[PDB]
């Protein structure tokens, strides 16, 4: 029991930088997606455009 | 080589974002969850002197 309560501060601050690390990772993932997407509404927009311009069949 | 290429690739590179992601908020979860039963574990024992 005086053994135990460290283990228990060891378990608790691992699992804690842990799980910051992750929300890291998560954080620049999602600046990534953003990004990522971003420049997808562009390039669809984009060639939305030559595409009903040129002509719009069908 | 009409720019279809050039316009599914980052949708690909998108998916792959999005998928990994959701990887990343798996693992977070997980790592809280352990958090999580070591503070029950922690008011289980605090209980457990209280008598």
């Amino acid at each position: 029991d005086d053994d135990d309560k460290m283990e228990w501060d060891r378990e608790i601050n691992n699992y804690t930088s842990l799980i910051h690390s992750l929300i890291e990772e998560s954080q620049n993932q999602q600046e990534k997606n953003e990004q990522e997407l971003l420049e997808l509404d562009k390039w669809a927009s984009l060639w939305n455009w030559f595409n009903i311009t040129n002509w719009l069949w069908y | 080589g009409a720019a279809s290429m050039t316009l599914t690739v980052q949708a690909r590179q998108l998916l792959s974002g999005i998928v990994q992601q959701q990887n990343n908020l798996l693992r977070a979860i997980e790592a809280q969850q352990h958090l999580l039963q070591l503070t029950v574990w922690g008011i289980k024992q605090l209980q457990a002197r209280i008598l």
